Formats: C-alpha cells, structure tokens, sequence
C-alpha cells in the first residue's frame, strides 16, 4: 500500500547552463537531464506501487515533464525527452527576470501531490517527497512565497530534498530542515547522479538503518530591514513584524506610531 | 426428484423469472418458503407469510417458513382468499409457483370455512349452508354415534343438530379424517345469551405493536375466533390474556398450571383490568370463594380434573360450571394439554372461545397435530431476535460450557450402564470448580444467579456445599416464598438453587445469570422454556448487546453432549447461537473446592453411596 | 381564533374582520404536543384523570428532562391551584423533585401576590443569574395576566 | 378498539476574511473546559469528553501551527471549583500530554465560571497591555454556581480589556451571550462535531484588533542553534534551564540554543528567555503568520460551459471537467475545485500571481 511519489525539480535556469557550456566543463545539462530520467527511471523501477511527477521549473515558466529498454519505460522517457526539447527550442529570452520561478513550480507540485492524494484509494497510504536540483542563482522576491511552500509541505508532512551543483542557497537549507529533507552540495557535477542514488533515492524509512552523512548546520539569523545587516536581537513591531536596530518612535512599514510612555 | 448429493432436483418445476432482486421469496415445491431478511420488501413478505406460512426457522438472514393446511385455514379465518395469495406469492416469488403447491392450495381453500359449530343453550349444532356435504357426513358411523340421538336411540333432525357434548374430541378427529375442518367463529358482538360484565383496560396497560397485531389477527372481522398465540416469556403475556378477557367482557375462565400461575393471573388483572374484586373468584383447594357472581374465574388443570372424588363444595363449583356458559376460555401453557386428563377438562368445560397462550409448542411426543383440533391453529409466534432488536426482550448470552469428565469419575461413567450413571456425569467434580468460579465471578459482578438442577440429590449436594439457599420437591410454600422475597430484595442473598419446580410451579424472579447443570434428558422445550422465563430485560444494559447471561455446564464426552445439542435445536431454530467454552481464565487464580484430588474422591465416594435406589 | 363569536357575545357587526398571519424568515416557535408519556400513558387534564398519580410521575419525569435538556427559563401552567399543589406535594414525596431542583432552582407561586411578586423578582434574577429558574403557576393565576417574558425568560 | 380488523395485503404490491484589519500577533490563549455531569453525555460519539478532548489536541496543533508567537493555558472547572490544568506556554507535546491525561478523567459536580474567569483574570492581570488577552470557554451545562455577583466580573475583564469566546453545546446561554458581547468575544452554539470542528477552526485563526490594542516596540532575539563538538576545547555540555523544570533529571546537551542577552540555555524553541524575559524565537516563526496579513481573496466561479478556454487546470494539470472552473482576479488561470480548495485552505497563494 507504500504508494511512493518522488517529486522532481530541476533548475532550468538557460544563464548558469549558457556559462557552463561556455566554460567546456564536464558536466552539461544533457547529462543533468539524463541523471533525471535514469533516477525517476529507477524510482519507478523498485515498485509498482512508486510513482513519477517531474515538473521543469524555468524562468519563463514552469514545464509539468511527466530496444532491450522497458516500453512504458521508453516511452516515459521519449515523452520527457520530447517535453524538454519542446521547450528548449521554445526558451525564448524576453526580459531581464534571472531568478528561477522556484516558489511558483513547487506551488504546481504541491498541488499535483493533493490532486493525486485525492485520488488515492483509501486502502492504500501515499508518502510523498519532492527533489529539487539547484543549478543557478537563488531568488529574492520569492522569500514569502517560499516559506509559505515550506509551510504548507509541513503541514501536509512532505519531505523536501535540495541538491545544490554550485551555488548554495541557505533558503534551501532551511527548507530541508523544516521540512526534514536532505540538503547537500555536490561538487563533481558528472559523479553527481550517484549522490541522488546513494542518498536521494532511498526512502526515509530505509535511511534510518543506512549511515548516512551527518546533516549540515543551519543558521537562522535575521536582517534588519533599514539595513538588511545580520543581528542577534532586534526590535520587532507589533502591528506589522517589522524588525528594527534602533528604537523607534513610529513604525516605517505598517505607519504606526508606538504608543509607548 | 433426488439428485446423487441428496438435494431435490427442483429446476424443472421452478421456473425461473428475471425479478431476482425484487422478489425475495423461494416457493420449493416440497412446501418450504425461504425468505431474505436482507431483501427491501423483507417487512411486506415477513407480515405475509406470517398469516399464511408456519415459520420453521428465524435466523439472522434466510427464514424458513412452512406451508401447512393449519395454516391456510388460520389465514382464511384471518380473511384472505386464494387468488389475492397466489398473486402476492408471484409477485414475490423468484421462480415459477409449483402447480402442485397451487393445487394443494386449491383443494385446502375451498373446504375451509364449510361446517360451523355453535353452541347455544347448553347445546352443540353442527351447521352448513350446503345439506349435501351435511348429508355426506350422516354417512360416518363414527359420527352417527357422535350425533346426539333421542333418548330411544333415534338420531334427531339452514339444517342443523345436536351434538353429544362427551364425543365433540373424537367428532374432531373425524373432521380431519372427513378433510372439513370445524370454524370456531363466535358471536363477538351479536351474544346475547351471555350478559356482559363491567369490565375495562386501566389507562396504565399498553399494547406493543406486536401484541396488538396478534390481538387483531385474533379477532378476524371483528369476532373472537379460538386459536394458540405463542408469546416468549415476558413478554406481558399475561397483560395479552388480560386485554383479550377485557374485550370480550363475557364469561371468562383461565387455567393455570398451580396456584401461583393464578395468583399471578389474579394481580395483572386487577393491575389492569377494571373487574370488581368480588367478581373475581379462585377455584384453588387452599383459597376458596363462592361461584356465584364470579365473572372471571381462574383455576388449574388438576382442580377440573381431580378424577377422585373431591370436596363437596367442589361438586358445587363444577355443578355451576357446566351450567354456566362460557363465552371465553383462557389455556397456559399449550403443551400440557395432550395429556388425557387434561384434554378431559376441554370435554368437561363448555366453552365457546378457547385461547391458548404458551411460550413453546414444541412436544417431545409429537401430539400437537391433534391439538391443532383441540383448540385451533397457532394465530401467531413472535420474532424472538427482532424483540432482541426492539428491545422489548434483553438480548441473551448463551454459552456451552465443556467441563472435562474425572478419569476416575469417567471409568465408572463407563462401568455403569444403567439410570445411575446420570449420577456420575452431573455430580462433576470439575464441573463443581467450574460452577463455584463463575458464581464468584458474577457475584463478584453483582448478578443474580439462579441454578437450575434437575436432579434433587445433585442440587442440595451443591447448595450445601456452597451454602446456597435450595429449592426442591416439598418446598413448603412459605419457606419458598420468604426465600425468593429475601433474593429480590437483600442484597447477601443472589444466589438461588431450584430443581425442576422452577419451570411452571411459581413465577421466577427476574435474574441476569442463569446457569444450567442437570438436565431431564432432552426437553428440548422445557428447558428452553425455563430460560425464557428466567431471563427478562433489564435497565442499565439496554445498549449492550449482552443484556443477559446464560451458561449450560456440560460434562465432555458423555451422554449429556447429545442431550445438549438435541435440547439447543429449538432455540438454534431460534435464530440463539452457543459459544463452546472449554477454558475458564482466572480458575487457576482462585482457590475452589475439590482442590485436592482425595476431595474429589470422597465426593465419589459420597456419590457412589446413593446408588439405584436413590 | 373564532373571528364570529365575538360578534355574537357583543351583538355588534364589526365592519371588518381579518387575521394577519405571521410571515417568519426564521422559525421562532416550535408548539409541540405530547399526549404520550415514557410508559406510553395517555395524558390528560380531566377532574376524573387529574387525581392519578402514574399522570403525575409522567409530567415530573417530563420536567425533569426538560430541565436538564431546555434552557434556564422554564414556565409551567397547571389548571387549577388545588391539582398543581396536589401534583407537587406527591413530586415531593416520590422524591424526583429534588432532582429537578439539582437541575434548575424552582419557584411555585402561591395566593398572596406580595409573595408571588417577591417569587417572580427571585425567578427573574435566578435566569439573568446563570442558574436555571423553574416556574409553576396556574392557567387562571396572576402570571398568566400581566406578566410578561423577555426572550432569556419565555 | 382496533382489534375489528386488519390487513396489509396492500403494502403487498409492486412498487470569512475581514479587510485588511489588525489583528492579535501576540496572543495570550486560556481554554476552560467544563467538567460536570453533562460532560458524560453522548450528545457527540462517543461522549462529550472524548470527542471534545480530541478536537482540543487537533485545535491545539492548529494554534501552535497558525500562531508560533501564542500561549495556551488549560483550565478544567469541576464540581464548582477550578483547577489550572495545564501552565500557560507554548509547548504543544506538555499540552497534549496534559489532554492524553484529562481523557481519562471523573466528570462531576457543576461548572464554576466565575471562579475560572477569576483565575484567568489573575494570570492575564500581570501579561503586556500589547499582548491579546483571549479566553474560550467549553459550555457543556446550562448552568453554573458563582460565590460571588458574576457583572462585577464583567466589569473587571471590560476594564482589563480580556476578550472571552463561548462556544456552548446545548443551547444559548443569556449570561453567556451577554459575557461574550461585552467582552468583544463571539458566542456559538454546537450543532455537530464537524461544526465543532468548523468553530475551533474558525476560533484559531487571529481576532481582529479593537481601537484599545495597543501597539508597542518589541524587542526578541534570535540565537542560532550553538552546538559543541567534543573534538573541540570550547565543548561544554549543559542541563537546559527548561528540563531543569522537571523532575527527571536534565539531559546534559553538549550544546543547543543560548540567549544573546544572559547566556541562557535552553533545547526548545521559541520560547521567551526565563532568566531576562527576552523572546527567543526564530525567522520561520515569525514568518509563520504572514498569511494572516496577505489573506488570499476567493477567486471567481464561473463553470466549464460558460469558461471558453484552456481545458487543464493550471494547478495540477489536470483536465477540467469539473463543473465548476475558479479562475485567479490578478493573473486570471484556470484551477480545478481540488486546486482552488487547497490554495485557500493551506497554500494561501496562486502560482501565477508568483509568476
Ligand atoms: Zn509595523
Ligand atoms: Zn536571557
Ligand atoms: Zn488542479
Ligand atoms: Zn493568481
């Protein structure tokens, strides 16, 4: 009754990708989107009962993916081939939006997860996790919209795995531990599908007997908005939360004035 | 025809209609109706079949009912003609209706309702519309020597005669052999022999739909009609008999089986009954009143059929029996009437309706046929789990409890072959222990225990031993009744022993634990009889799917195992389940009597010392 | 409700007569009638059935579930003072009425008004109080005539 | 009379968002639970207690999810007396401990409101004008025994500006109703459990501020979670001030959370600093809330027929054949019922407005 759905996202940011191609390194989208297929190929290769959704998250939008090889294999595999191709040539650069619609493709996952869970039969339990690969740049203006997702996935008890290529996000940090989910950085990019393999793939469950790496420490710091510097105590408003170093006698964002004698 | 696997290859006969789920009646040919309790129309096709169908067994799901000539005649009296039936039976049966059933039918039907015996001025008329049937009768010697003749031998002459009132039994017999049934039809309205009397239903009587449907299935068309209701115990079966006397306000007899059955009868009637106390009179040898002006009477078999000679203000009483007319007649206890004598009693009394209310009919002796002429068909028989359901009854819990035989015990259980082995087998050491624990568990629980033990010997020996009050073949009336007032009330005393008097002798007081260790053999009836009886509803547990507790101890492999199961037939027909239980949890624990193996012995020994002759 | 006898008892011919029905959003009244006790005894008021005792168990077993079950403001009318008085005396002495008075506090008017007003301040304060206030008064009695209940008391 | 005749041959034939308000960010939460003999009734399956000892752990969870920066304190009013059940904190494991034991309780006597509207005043007398006062009240009897007048009562929360809700199981209580109106709370009436579910879920959500709420310049800290490596000479373990609180001995921990302003130690947050009545919370925490001030509007429904456009849900891509289609009033998408149902409830945001 282990209905098991793994959830993936991929930072399809066309910027990182267009340098990295430019810097003739190793590792290469085509092989970040193979290392994909082959893990969801795999994740649907344990148990029937497992299933796929495999969403690509890019910055026009977000994209729902999904001869001796398996035939519903094959064509899963021809359909998300064709699905990233169809969208590649489409990727069309309109505009100077850079951070990656990562809060707007985990909101589509999250409701792909309730949709499905709807349609679970009520013999059966579905657990549900969600990876998601960072590639590019984090985003800013997505901070609320963010943890409004992390929110939500604790609430509905998902864990959520990010794999960080070279770009750390301590946004993703702190969703993995809220969320209870696996963070980790990976630095040999072609090595790096055995990362999903060796830590991602197996289910929460059987990584309780497997040793695993030892979690990364997390800080949770916070800025003060007339000046977005780190501090250890803060003033914080009332009315609107504001967070203010300096003692004020009216609050900037919510217009307040202290009632304070 | 007969299939290999011994199943009655009835496809042939039976053909099969596409209404499977809407009609949820099976017609075999051989006369056997089955029924879905399950079905939608289950409430139409119960009410039906309950008029025209004998039932044969009530489980949760698929009843069995039976198709009788009593019953086709029970329904035609009731007012249901042949066509509306075969119609509803169609409509409701899943296949074709046997042709042979329909002619069965057919040839039942129309012989009902024929002849018709009436009684006026001391005097029986057999009646018809048709002289030509009448005439046919003439023929029978049988019934020429039961037509009443001049005193010079000559046979007497809308044609009818005189009947000899001693040969109305064997004329019943004959009626059969003659296939036209008698029709008890009384003028419930149009009596004017009989003046009425001032009697009425208290505001406090209520009748349950139950009671009221049986009432009106009685009274076809607005007339009394004589016939058996059975009611379980409980039930306000007296409160029944009661509201039947009430509304028919005539002359009114009752008979009991002793004394306390019409003490009983005596208080629900002035429970409910709006009769005159002076016009209530008890034909009983110790209570004696007067038979004049008495309009209801209440009396036992024994007293009517004291074939000795009895007191001569007996004589007096039964004088003005038979020269009273009794439009009503009131039988406890159905039963016992197939015994001659009390069947004498029906000859003795002139009656014109004569209801028999029981709790059982199930005779050990098969002679209720003939007491289907005696006093009529059975009217109705309640739903014993659906009481359950409606709560009208506690919901009881019946257990067979397997107590292993002593090895010791059971060498001699082999070694005598004779009446004396019932000894070895009921006097069960580990039995005692078994009983002992589960009368600490209950009074640890708070119930009444009653134990029912056939035996005499067996049952002083266990109420000695345990210091338990006991009840037995004497049991001086007053002794009885200070120690069933003492059960009631006083909370040291729940525990009471009685041997076979508790069945029909005196009302038992209401109880929640009854536990069975002697049996007569096989009453199959009275033993289930008595558990009715003993167990009513309780406040408190209602909810509770378990209201009541009965437990039937069992000595394992000996002659008490076929005993059980042949006497659990009828309440296993009842839709009762019985759980076997061979471990009691919690015996270990306790320390109980005959812990020792030379107690057991010397209860052997004591055992042994009542030989035969005991 | 009879819209012509009254021309009758006046001897007059009122020019018009009509009745406006009253049109509820909401249903604000809920008149029920039970005839029927818990035993299934037929309910009734008459001289002859006022002097039965299984009628008056029926009522005290009515008022005690209507005390534990309604709201504080609890108004009873008997039919005669004699019967009410009757009615409570055997309450009384079958002992259930202590346990409507464990359930809501109870008030029984008597002849005086003066001490039947003091009983109605005590009945209204009990109810504005939090704790539920049982009245017993008679159909023909003062409270039926100028006594009037605010939502919280009828 | 009915006994003439009968016959059934015939039955034998074929056949809530308020505008953009203020509301309470920092709440002060004390539950009263009645404990009398109504308790023991079967008006919700199995019985009052059980049911309504459920639905307060599910409420609990809720408030502790929804308001990070709230307190609950527990009180049970039993045979006239009250009794403080639970401590006013922000532990949910001690609350629900705390219920797990309640559920196995004796219900008897009578609800003594006045005496537990006193004990609440008295704890809330001393809590920051700033801070809500909020008091919900389980009302299973319709009656209650004070010692003393319950308006001077009133009075004293008016003044003390102490909102109480009632959420009563039978019938409506006049006193009650009166309490709650005064009081700026809000009375309701139980007519199942899945309205009690309804009503505890609608009572977790924040209560708009009055005029009277004041607003104030707090000041929190936000330590991070120092751990000690034993490798390392700095390493010291040390009992938390919070298990040093109970009886079992405290779980000497090699590091964890230490204030900013005294150095205190503790293992569980957020939890406002015992030794300098600093608050020690953390981001998330705060950002827990943050739905309440952006409230996500209803979005337009308009059914499948009547909507000529894209046939798939922008949620879950689902095909639409639902009858009913909810498109977004900013970026105008196409959700199925399941979709929008989610984003109301729980997500609180649409996609495309992220977009
Ligand atoms: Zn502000
Ligand atoms: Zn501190
Ligand atoms: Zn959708
Ligand atoms: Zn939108």
């Amino acid at each position: 009754d282990e209905l098991n759905l793994l959830v993936i996202v991929v930072d399809a940011n066309p910027i990182w990708w267009g340098k990295q191609a430019l810097k003739e390194s190793q590792f290469t989208l085509s092989k970040c989107i193979d290392a994909v297929m082959v893990l969801g190929n795999s994740h649907l290769f344990m148990n029937r009962s497992n299933k796929l959704a495999v969403i690509a998250s890019h910055i026009q939008e977000s994209r729902f993916l999904y001869d001796g090889k398996y035939e519903l294999l094959t064509s899963a595999n021809e359909v998300i081939v064709e699905e990233i191709k169809d969208l590649m040539t489409k990727s069309d650069i309109k505009g100077q939006h850079t951070e990656t619609l990562l809060a707007g493709s985990l909101a589509k996952a999250l409701c792909y997860i309730h949709r499905m869970n709807k349609e679970v039969k009520d013999n059966q339990e579905m657990k549900s996790r969600i990876l998601v690969i960072k590639a590019a740049e984090d985003s800013a203006l997505q901070y609320m919209n963010f943890m409004n997702v992390i929110f939500a996935a604790q609430k509905q008890n998902i864990l959520i795995d990010a794999c960080v290529l070279d770009s750390d996000s301590g946004l993703l940090q702190q969703a993995c531990d809220i969320t209870g989910g696996l963070y980790l950085k990976v630095p040999q990019m072609p090595s790096l599908l055995q990362y999903l393999l060796w830590v991602f793939l197996p289910d929460q469950d059987q990584r309780s007997q497997l040793i695993l790496p030892p979690p990364v420490h997390v800080d949770y710091r916070a800025a003060c908005f007339c000046h977005r510097n780190l501090i250890e105590i803060g003033y914080v408003c009332s009315v609107c939360l504001s967070i203010f170093c300096n003692f004020s006698p009216i609050c900037t964002t919510c217009e307040t004035a202290f009632k304070i004698s | 025809k007969v299939d290999e696997y011994g199943a009655k290859d009835y496809r042939l006969q039976m053909p099969l209609k596409d209404d499977h789920t809407s009609r949820p009646l099976w017609v075999a040919p051989d006369g056997h109706i089955f029924l879905e309790a399950f079905s939608p129309v289950y409430k139409y096709a119960q009410d039906f079949l309950v008029a025209i169908a004998e039932p044969v067994c009530r489980p949760t799901h698929v009843h069995e009912y039976k198709l009788t000539a009593y019953s086709l005649y029970a329904a035609v009296s009731v007012g249901l003609q042949t066509s509306d039936i075969t119609e509803y039976l169609r409509k409701l049966s899943k296949t074709g209706v046997p042709d042979g059933i329909m002619q069965f039918i057919k040839l039942c039907t129309v012989s009902y309702g024929k002849v018709k015996l009436v009684l006026k001025h001391n005097r029986y008329f057999v009646e018809s519309c048709h002289p030509d049937v009448i005439q046919h009768l003439l023929q029978d010697p049988v019934i020429r020597e039961c037509r009443l003749r001049n005193s010079e031998g000559e046979a007497t002459e809308t044609v009818s005669f005189e009947v000899k009132q001693e040969m109305i039994e064997e004329l019943q017999k004959r009626c059969i052999h003659l296939e036209y049934p008698l029709l008890a039809e009384y003028d419930f309205r149009n009596d004017s022999v009989n003046p009425d009397i001032n009697i009425d239903l208290k505001p406090t009587a209520v009748l349950r739909p139950y009671q009221e449907k049986s009432l009106r299935k009685m009274f076809g068309n607005g007339r009394a009609r004589s016939g058996v209701i059975v009611l379980p115990c409980g039930a306000g079966k007296s409160l029944v008999g009661v509201t039947a006397a009430c509304t028919v306000r005539k002359r009114c007899l009752v008979l009991g089986n002793s004394a306390v059955s019409v003490e009983q009868w005596k208080a629900q009637f002035k429970m409910w009954s709006t009769i005159d106390d002076s016009q209530i009179c008890r034909f009983t040898s110790d209570a004696k009143d007067k038979p004049i002006g008495c309009s209801v009477a209440i009396s036992t078999y024994s007293m009517l059929g004291h074939t000795t000679k009895r007191s001569w203000e007996a004589e007096r009483v039964m004088e003005w029996l038979k020269t009273q007319e009794w439009g009503l007649m009131i039988l406890d206890e159905v039963h016992t009437i197939p015994a001659k004598m009390f069947r004498r009693v029906l000859t003795i009394v002139q009656a014109h309706c004569k209801l028999g209310l029981t709790a059982t009919l199930v005779r050990e002796d098969d002679k209720i046929v003939d007491l289907n002429f005696l006093i009529g068909p059975k009217l109705y028989e309640a739903n014993w789990m659906e009481l359950q359901n409606n709560g009208y009854i506690a919901k009881v819990q019946c257990a067979e409890v397997w107590c292993p035989m002593s090895p010791e015990f059971y060498r001699e259980y082999v070694a005598i072959k004779t009446k004396k082995r019932i000894l070895l087998y009921t006097m069960n050491p580990n039995k005692f222990r078994a009983c002992q624990f589960l009368i600490k568990f209950h009074e640890r629980r708070n119930d009444k225990i009653i134990v029912f033990a056939d035996n005499v010997f067996a049952l002083k020996e266990y109420a000695i031993r345990l210091n338990k009050p006991y009840i037995y073949g004497p049991t001086s009336q007053g002794e009885r009744m200070q120690i069933l007032q003492n059960f009631k009330h006083n909370p040291k005393i729940n525990t009471i022993f009685i041997s076979k008097v508790g069945d029909t002798s005196f009302d038992l007081p209401e109880a929640n634990v009854l536990i069975q260790i002697s049996s007569h053999g096989g009453s199959r009836r009275q033993e289930a009889q008595r558990l009715g009886r003993v167990l009513r509803a309780k406040k408190g547990m209602v909810a509770e799917e378990y209201n009541a507790f009965f437990y039937s101890l069992v000595s394992q492999d000996t002659q008490e195992m076929a005993y059980s199961t042949k006497r659990q037939r009828f309440l296993v027909d009842q839709g009762y389940s019985f759980k076997v239980i061979t471990k009691l949890a919690g015996m270990e624990e306790e320390d109980l009597a005959f812990s020792t193996k030379e107690e057991q012995q010397q209860l052997l020994q004591k055992v042994l010392a009542a030989t035969d002759l005991d | 409700s009879p819209l012509d006898i009254y021309p009758k008892i006046l001897d007059f011919h009122p020019v018009t007569m009509a009745t406006f029905t009253m049109t509820l959003a909401r249903v604000c009244l809920c008149p029920m009638i039970i005839g029927r006790g818990n035993d299934q005894v037929a309910i009734s008021s008459k001289f002859e059935t006022r002097e039965d005792i299984a009628v008056i168990r029926n009522y005290g077993n009515l008022l005690l579930e209507m005390s534990a079950v309604v709201p504080d403001g609890i108004v009873a009318f008997f039919t005669s003072y004699q019967y009410m008085e009757s009615t409570v005396a055997s309450w009384y002495e079958q002992g259930i009425l202590e346990n409507i008075q464990r359930n809501k506090l109870l008030f029984i008017e008597t002849q005086d008004g003066a001490e039947t007003s003091v009983a109605l301040e005590k009945y209204q304060e009990a109810c504005e109080n939090g704790r539920g206030a049982i009245l017993l008064s008679v159909a023909r009695g003062k409270v039926s005539e100028g006594i009037d209940f605010v939502h919280h008391y009828g | 009379r009915w006994e003439g005749g009968y016959e059934r041959t015939w039955e034998i034939l074929k056949e809530e968002h308020h505008g953009q308000v203020r509301l309470g960010m920092m709440r002060h939460l004390y539950v009263v639970v009645d404990g009398s003999r109504t308790m023991e009734d079967q008006d919700l399956k199995p019985n009052r207690l059980t049911c309504t000892l459920k639905l307060l752990e599910y409420f609990v969870e809720e408030y502790f999810d929804q308001n990070p920066i709230s307190q609950i304190g527990i009180i049970v009013t039993k045979s006239k007396r009250a009794e403080k059940l639970t401590e006013l904190s922000g532990n949910p494991r001690k609350h629900i401990t705390s219920l797990k034991k309640a559920v196995d309780m004796t219900c008897h006597g009578e609800p003594s409101l006045y005496n537990s509207l006193s004990i609440a005043m008295q704890t809330l007398k001393h809590m920051p004008g700033h801070t809500s006062r909020e008091v919900l009240i389980i009302f299973s009897s319709l009656t209650t025994c004070d010692p003393s007048n319950i308006y001077d009562l009133i009075k004293t929360l008016k003044a003390a500006k102490i909102r109480v809700s009632v959420i009563g199981l039978s019938a409506e209580v006049r006193v009650c109703t009166v309490l709650a109106r005064e009081t700026g709370g809000t009375y309701h009436v139980i007519l199942d459990e899945s309205h009690y579910k309804e009503l505890l879920t609608h009572h977790v959500s924040p209560p708009p501020a009055s005029s009277s709420s004041e607003c104030s310049l707090i000041r929190m800290g936000f330590p991070q979670h120092t751990i000690a490596s034993l490798s390392d000479q700095d390493a010291k373990p040390s009992f938390s001030m919070a298990h040093l609180d109970g009886n079992t001995e405290p779980g000497l921990t090699l590091g964890g959370y230490f204030c900013p302003q005294c150095r205190a130690k503790y293992c569980e947050l957020p939890v406002e600093c015992k030794i300098c009545g600093l608050t020690l919370v953390s981001a998330p925490h705060l950002a827990r809330s943050y739905h309440h001030l952006f409230p996500l509007d209803a979005f337009q429904e308009i059914p499948l027929e009547e909507y000529n456009g894209e046939r798939f849900c922008y949620g879950c891509q689902g095909e639409l054949k639902d009858q009913h289609v909810y498109v977004c009033a900013v970026c105008q998408n196409v959700f199925c019922v399941d979709c929008d149902v989610f984003v109301h409830d729980s997500l609180h945001c649409c996609p495309g407005c992220i977009h």
